């Protein structure tokens, strides 16, 4: 009944970023963390604990 | 009644407003990842019938897997052993959980009720520790906050919230219309996503009990739901041979992985450890891996005969595990 | 090389896959069969969640799920296996009849359903006779091709019954028969039964359209068929 | 010695190509992870045996019609491994008829009677019988009373005709065809009736299909073993027109029999759809 506009009236009131700066964050989450993902780029097998 | 299509249209445009440019055009420029191989370590033998839900160990080494009979194992990623075989009372269960600290497990399905197992016991056998009996509907997928409490999803349009010791749930989440199959935690461990069978995706408050934001923009049925390592992003999958990336402040969709060359479902999602690389498990009897940032195809891990049903990528990054309707597991790395 | 901690381990897994080599045996030897209705349709008694039944040394076990609501989309992927699946239905209650005939056209024609033979039951005959003999029966108005309906002279009467009940009995067992017909192509068949309410007999007639269906697919998998 | 050469040629041939054939089904079956069922287990043990008799008793069979002077247990030796190899496959094709006879004729105790326990020692006790059966000769029923002519190898004489026609052919060779060819009837009149109940022009044809699909697997092993045992009881019974027959015609039979080696995959494995499924996927994916 009511409950439904009721429950859209806080939906209304958040604040949005822009899309850019969304992206550039995932981009720079991504490229720093990128010199420890062993999927990404494989490790020496001497470490590698599957043999 | 009609002040609910102005709302809405004022939320379309009010979302329109803040798109300023696409993931394509900021993505153009970094150097592709190129192509990835992977070869099946190990392959673990013991099911008997179809295997339903899998779950990794908070230490990378051990995980465990619930099949058709009514039994649950945990197994050893590095020797290939067994440790626990535990029977069940219903043999049909479509979940499983591993608890953070090594010492419970959970399990549900079709008989309304979620089992808690208690591992670490001073006998050296496993028993029923508690039992939760409060949902109307079938169980989809529980998890684990910490020793004492749990979030549960089923079929009756509703999410709960329970304590272990007193045995009562403390909050419902009821914003649904149609039974929701899958959910997942954040690392800081207070919100939680959940997608149901109404083609959209809500995200909730584990302490305000209130829904925030809710996102639309599939077509059918969305299976399978996943969390991005740094808390702002999600990934969803749907029938529709469609996965969608959806960002979490500027309540928008971001990208869209599809191809003309797919026409079945999708039945798991998972991320990689640096949010580079998203394994999808299909209905074609092969997985699947895409650049989360790129949208290009790096590799299939076509390895099992039937349909997958499961996926996982450890706390280190070091292998992934798929199951399968096979009754076999396999390691990948 | 190898410590005791691993030789340990080992022996415990070695018991461990002791214990599943016996269970596989139980398991495979058992024969699974799916039981669906609506309410008031006497499910209940046929042969709650669970019923174990063996004849001629010769195992079964039927599921009846009923936790779940109308729809059923979701939790029917699960049983892609099972041998056969038992449908009830009533037949005194004239309204609620043609829902059900959708009910079983969401099973014929399900997906995930291709290969899974349907076993009928027609219930509640006694009911029907009674309500057929009294003037209360208007199934013209219900449904208006009854009444120029025939006999087929291809059924088998009961003798001490009146044609009006061999009537209302076969143009019911015929409805459904055209939906069982209308689709599908050498992969599953419907076996009709008709069945009261202290009936005896079920667990034979099981036994023998369950294993028709087998020696059809064994003759299937050979490509004599 | 033309037609001598041209035995050997053939034998070579019939060997290299019953090698590659079963060497190829044994690694499809060893490979897969579906086709681990114990159906498959009988079609392994007829494709080792196969080739047991593609790899060891073509060049023993050639040695022994060589025709060269040695001593007399070491050339009855290579008759015994030829005799075994084909007893075995002989008795693996009896297991296979057996099995689809449980799978068609009685459906509901298919699973609980046939498991990997009981098909593992019934292999074991089909294999151990060919052993046994082709070791009787070293018992004593040889020819070294008159020493033929330090003995001449021929087949002839070291194991006698007696052997041949009471012990092997009506003991060992007769009965299975019977078994066989009764299963295959009661199986074909089973198809018969559920084609006439299924009908209910077309189910002429499909019933002309099936009795020729089911006869052809008889007629295969009739025509590939009546002929090389229809000589020997000629000569034995009869010795009149025994002794004076033309030399080629047993060599040509001796070659249709091991024939029979060559054209069992084909029959049996090809045609199950399991095997077309492995061997298109691995085609597709190599
Ligand atoms: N008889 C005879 C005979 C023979 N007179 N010569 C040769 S070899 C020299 C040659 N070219 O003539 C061979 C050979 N090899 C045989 C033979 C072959 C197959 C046999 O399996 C019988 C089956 C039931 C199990 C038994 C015997």
């Amino acid at each position: 009944a009511r409950k439904l506009v009721e429950q859209l009236k806080m939906e209304a009131n958040i604040d949005r970023i822009k899309v850019s700066k969304a992206a550039a964050d995932l981009m720079a989450y991504c490229e720093a963390h990128a010199k420890e993902d062993p999927l990404l780029t494989p490790v020496p097998a001497s470490e590698n604990p599957f043999r | 009644r009609q002040e609910a299509e102005q709302l809405k249209n004022q939320i379309r445009d009010a979302r329109k407003a803040c798109a300023d440019a696409t993931l394509s055009q900021i993505t153009n420029n970094i150097d592709p990842v190129g192509r990835i191989q992977m070869r099946t370590r190990r392959t673990l033998r013991g099911h008997l019938a179809k295997i339903y839900a899998m779950h990794w160990g908070t230490d990378s080494r051990l995980l465990v897997s619930a099949s058709q009979d009514g039994k649950l194992i945990i197994w050893d990623s590095y020797t290939t052993n067994k440790v626990h075989a535990i029977p069940l009372r219903s043999s049909w269960v479509m979940t499983c959980a591993y608890a953070p600290s090594g010492n419970y497990v959970a399990c549900g399905g079709l008989d309304n009720i979620c089992s808690i197992y208690n591992l670490k016991t001073r006998e050296g056998n496993v028993r029923v520790s508690r039992e939760l009996a409060g949902h109307t509907g079938y169980l989809s997928c529980c998890r684990f906050l910490d020793d004492n409490q749990i979030v549960t999803s089923s079929g009756d349009t509703t999410c709960a919230l329970w304590d272990i010791e007193t045995g009562q749930q403390t909050t419902t989440f009821t914003g649904h219309t149609g039974d929701v199959m899958s959910l997942s935690l954040a690392p800081d461990t207070r919100l939680f996503v959940s997608g149901a069978c109404d083609a959209s995706a809500k995200l909730w408050d584990v302490r305000e009990g209130m829904c925030r934001q809710t996102f639309t923009g599939h077509e059918s049925d969305i299976n399978a739901i996943c969390f991005f390592p740094n808390g702002n992003a999600f990934a969803t999958g749907s029938d529709d041979a469609t996965c969608r990336l959806f960002d979490l402040r500027a309540d928008q969709e971001l990208m869209t992985y599809s191809h003309d060359n797919i026409i079945c479902g999708i039945t798991s999602v998972s991320f990689s450890k640096s949010g580079r690389l998203l394994l999808a498990g299909y209905d074609d009897f092969n997985c699947n891996v895409w650049d989360a940032l790129k949208a290009d195809r790096a590799g299939v891990l076509a390895g099992h005969d039937n349909r997958v049903s499961c996926l996982g990528v450890t706390d280190d990054g070091m292998a992934v595990a798929t199951g399968s309707w096979d009754s076999f597991l396999k390691i990948w790395n | 090389t190898v410590s005791a901690e691993d030789k340990a381990a080992a022996e415990r897994s070695k018991m461990i896959e002791k214990q599943l080599q016996k269970d596989k045996q139980v398991y495979r030897a058992t024969h699974r069969l799916l039981l669906l209705g609506a309410d008031n349709s006497g499910k209940s008694t046929i042969v709650i969640f669970e019923t174990k039944f063996q004849v001629d040394k010769v195992n079964f076990h039927m599921f009846d799920v009923g936790g779940q609501r109308d729809e059923r989309r979701k939790w029917i992927q699960c049983f892609n296996d099972v041998t056969a699946i038992i449908f009830v239905v009533d037949s005194s209650d004239y309204n609620r009849l043609q829902e059900a005939l959708n009910d079983f056209k969401s099973i014929w024609n399900n997906r995930w359903l291709r290969t899974i033979s349907v076993i009928l039951f027609l219930n509640k005959q006694d009911l029907l006779a009674e309500k057929v003999l009294a003037g209360k029966s208007k199934i013209e108005d219900y449904f208006p091709e009854f009444a120029r309906y025939t006999t087929p002279e291809d059924a088998t009467p009961e003798p001490g019954e009146d044609p009006r009940v061999t009537r209302a009995k076969y143009f019911i067992r015929d409805e459904f028969l055209r939906i069982s017909t209308a689709s599908g192509d050498g992969r599953h068949y419907c076996y009709p039964h008709f069945t009261c309410a202290v009936d005896t007999e079920n667990a034979r007639r099981i036994f023998n359209d369950c294993r028709d269906i087998i020696q059809r697919m064994h003759l299937r998998q050979y490509e004599l068929l | 010695e033309t037609q001598d050469a041209l035995y050997v040629a053939l034998e070579l041939v019939i060997a290299a190509l019953s090698v590659a054939g079963n060497v190829l089904v044994c690694a499809a079956v060893g490979t897969a992870n579906t086709l681990q069922t114990p159906t498959n287990y009988f079609l392994v043990s007829l494709a080792a045996a196969d080739v047991a008799v593609g790899l060891f008793a073509i060049p023993f069979a050639i040695t022994i019609s060589l025709g060269f002077c040695t001593d007399f247990y070491g050339c009855l030796f290579l008759a015994c491994f030829v005799l075994v190899l084909t007893q075995s496959s002989i008795f693996s094709l009896l297991a296979v008829a057996v099995d689809r006879y449980l799978a068609i004729c009685v459906p509901l105790r298919y699973k609980s009677l046939v498991t990997g326990t009981r098909a593992r020692g019934v292999i074991a006790v089909l294999w151990v019988l060919a052993f046994g059966i082709g070791l009787t000769p070293f018992l004593g029923w040889n020819s070294k009373d008159s020493a033929t002519n330090l003995v001449k190898c021929l087949f002839e004489n070291v194991v006698p005709m007696s052997y041949m026609v009471y012990f092997n052919f009506f003991g060992c060779v007769l009965p299975p065809l019977l078994i066989m060819l009764v299963i295959y009837i009661k199986i074909f009149l089973v198809a018969c009736r559920q084609l006439q109940r299924t009908e209910l022009r077309t189910t002429l044809q499909r019933e002309i299909h099936a009795a020729k699909s089911l006869a052809m697997i008889v007629g295969i092993f009739a025509l590939c073993w009546l002929p090389v045992h229809a000589v020997n009881c000629v000569t034995l019974f009869q010795p009149a027109q025994g002794k004076n027959k033309p030399k080629w015609a047993m060599n040509m039979a001796i070659l249709l029999s091991h024939a029979n080696s060559v054209v069992n995959p084909i029959v049996y494995a090809y045609r199950n759809r399991d095997f077309r499924y492995t061997f298109h996927k691995i085609i597709s994916r190599y």
